[PDB]
């Protein structure tokens, strides 16, 4: 009855970016009350919809997008962005309806000697299209000569960890990002807030 | 379909009243006879009395009489039951049941046929001096295969409700009966084993509803 | 008052065993006696009516016979779905229920998996502490569970549940809470819970230090 949020806000850790999270949420009552009253995050965007008129509103699906990146890269979930993390590993479509939602996470993915565990995919010879996901672990060809599946001389594992360490400034510090996006097709609407 | 639809549940102090419906459907409600069997938890089946619409026939057990009542309204196919003068003993559940038509044999003889064929899903009455309270959810962290839960304590009355993962998981659940504590209050637990490897990567979170307080509380119980 | 009668009041018994309960009533209630089942957590159920009539869509393993003040029903191969407490119910004159006959799965012996959880600092804060311990799918259902504070035996302030026999496995758990104040939390260090039972090879004790 009630959507299933606070399995994708308050939950122990996120996604990378390269393989990040999607929740499919349907068949349910959302209270968006809970999260655009909150002074939790240091970011809340919506495009296309506000998100004061979003309780008395309905969908067809919604989906809630989750995954850590570096502070002074959330800039780039937004809609027609540029940057490694738009390009390579998660990019929102222009005409996005929906909202991006971000806050601080050091005291939870920032660790002594360096949360290594985040990763983030680095080299890439396509953009991603619009809600596109890449998990693929084949070594990039930097240069002339082919890898042929080996690592080596300017032949790269595509992706590269976050060394997330509470020393960090903010910038460099991690985030932890939902993307909600709304959904409305030609079918009864599912998601509805009360 | 023959359907018997029953009250919901009714909380009482020592000493009130309740009255119960059983709503019947699929069938010709008036030349039936309506039974109600209550239930005390734990305890056997104790029959209470019986009343067909249709001829106004009514019978009580010599325990209820005088406190109990069974009425019918042919109109809305419903049978009601009133026990009055309420106490601790009397907390049970309440089913309504219809038995079979009652005949005559070849020489004449009057034979009733009281074969609960079909049966409501029962109404809770708790009669208790406690008011309606909501429970506090409290994590039980696990430290192969793991074990985690929830601690649902200090509420009134039952029932309580408890999903995991906001419904997904359901495999190694166990859900224990609730225990009534000396304070009035019932105390529940609700376990769910799974693998230690896990333990880090799902987040695992116990989702409680009290429906007779409008309390949900949804808590996560995560590795100290 | 008739007076009805049920032998024997529990039982267990294994997948494909031939089960046969009895019912007494006090007179002649001629053949005007029913049998139901009630599985846990749901209503009654007809099963046989009359003494030896089935009723439409229960199995032809459950049979019924008798007459006058002896009764019999039976289960001709106890399947799992069989686990229930079943009643007899005489109508010659008004109406009486049995006391029941608890039926069970007999199991292959199950050692349990022991589990002990400290108290949260949420309910610590609420000036109580509850440990729980936790027996999970082990058959049979008798185990002594002993709470052990500083290895002095613990009394008075526990409670135990035990869960149904599982659908599947045919197993029990159980949960036993002790309930302390933070008082008295505090004032000792090992927290300890001992537990016996047939399937394990000496008595098995999870513990942990405040
Ligand atoms: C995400 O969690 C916050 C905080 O939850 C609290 O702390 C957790 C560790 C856990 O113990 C929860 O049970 C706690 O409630 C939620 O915000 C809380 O919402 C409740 C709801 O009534 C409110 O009473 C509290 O004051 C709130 N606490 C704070 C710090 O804001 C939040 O709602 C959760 N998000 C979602 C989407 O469910």
């Amino acid at each position: 009855n009630l959507c299933p949020f606070g399995e994708v806000f308050n939950a122990t850790r996120f996604a990378s970016v390269y393989a990040w999270n999607r929740k499919r949420i349907s068949n349910c009552v959302a209270d968006y009350s809970v999260l655009y009253n909150s002074a939790s995050f240091s970011t809340f965007k919506c495009y296309g919809v506000s998100p004061t008129k979003l309780n008395d509103l309905c969908f067809t699906n919604v989906y809630a997008d989750s995954f850590v990146i570096r502070g002074d890269e959330v800039r780039q979930i937004a809609p027609g962005q540029t940057g490694k993390i738009a390009d390579y590993n998660y990019k929102l479509p222009d005409d996005f309806t929906g909202c991006v939602i971000a806050w601080n996470s050091n005291n939870l993915d920032s660790k002594v000697g360096g949360n290594y565990n985040y990763l983030y995919r680095l080299f890439r010879k396509s953009n991603l299209k619009p809600f596109e996901r890449d998990i693929s672990t084949e070594i990039y060809q930097a240069g002339s000569t082919p890898c042929n599946g080996v690592e080596g001389f300017n032949c790269y594992f595509p992706l590269q960890s976050y060394g997330f360490q509470p020393t960090n400034g903010v910038g460099y510090q991690p985030y932890r990002v939902v993307v909600l996006s709304f959904e409305l097709l030609h079918a009864p609407a599912t998601v509805c807030g009360p | 379909q023959v359907q018997l639809q029953q009250s919901g549940a009714e909380v009482k102090k020592p000493g009130a009243s309740v009255k119960l419906s059983c709503k019947a459907s699929g069938y010709t409600f008036s030349v039936f006879p309506i039974h109600w069997v209550r239930q005390a938890p734990g305890q056997r089946l104790e029959w209470m009395g019986w009343h067909n619409a249709g001829d106004g026939d009514t019978k009580y057990s010599q325990k209820f009489q005088g406190r109990v009542t069974i009425i019918s309204d042919t109109s809305a196919s419903t049978a009601y039951m009133e026990l009055s003068s309420l106490k601790s003993e009397d907390t049970a559940v309440y089913y309504c049941a219809r038995a079979a038509r009652p005949y005559y044999d070849r020489r004449g003889y009057f034979f009733r046929a009281d074969y609960f064929q079909h049966w409501g899903q029962g109404t809770l009455v708790t009669v208790s001096s406690a008011s309606t309270k909501g429970p506090s959810v409290f994590p039980l962290a696990p430290s192969g295969t793991a074990a985690l839960g929830c601690l649902v304590k200090d509420y009134f009355p039952e029932p309580v409700t408890v999903s995991w993962n906001s419904g997904a998981l359901t495999s190694g659940v166990h859900t224990f009966p609730a225990v009534l504590q000396s304070s009035g209050l019932y105390s529940l637990s609700s376990v769910v084993t799974v693998p230690s490897s896990s333990l880090g990567t799902q987040t695992y979170i116990c989702n409680v509803n009290h429906k007779p307080s409008n309390t949900k509380v949804d808590k996560r119980v995560e590795p100290k | 008052d008739i007076q009805v009668t049920q032998s024997p009041s529990s039982l267990s018994a294994s997948v494909g065993d031939r089960v046969t309960i009895t019912c007494q009533a006090s007179q002649d209630i001629k053949n005007s006696l029913n049998w139901y089942q009630q599985k846990p957590g749901k209503a009654p159920k007809l099963l046989i009516s009359d003494a030896s009539n089935l009723e439409t869509g229960v199995p032809s393993r459950f049979s019924g016979n008798g007459s006058g003040t002896d009764f019999t029903f039976t289960i001709s191969s106890l399947q799992p779905e069989d686990i229930a407490t079943y009643y007899c119910q005489q109508y010659d004159n008004l109406i009486t229920f049995g006391p029941g006959t608890k039926v069970e799965i007999k199991r292959t012996v199950a050692a349990p998996s022991v589990f002990i959880f400290p108290p949260s600092d949420e309910q610590l804060k609420s000036g109580t502490a509850s440990v729980v311990c936790l027996l999970n799918n082990f058959y049979p259902r008798e185990a002594k569970v002993q709470w052990k504070v500083d290895n002095a035996l613990q009394s008075g302030n526990s409670q135990e549940s035990v869960t149904e026999q599982d659908s599947k496995d045919s197993t029990y758990s159980l949960s036993s809470t002790l309930t302390l104040s933070k008082a008295d939390y505090e004032k000792h260090k090992v927290y300890a819970c001992e537990v016996t039972h047939q399937g394990l090879s000496s008595p098995v004790t999870k513990s942990f230090n405040r």
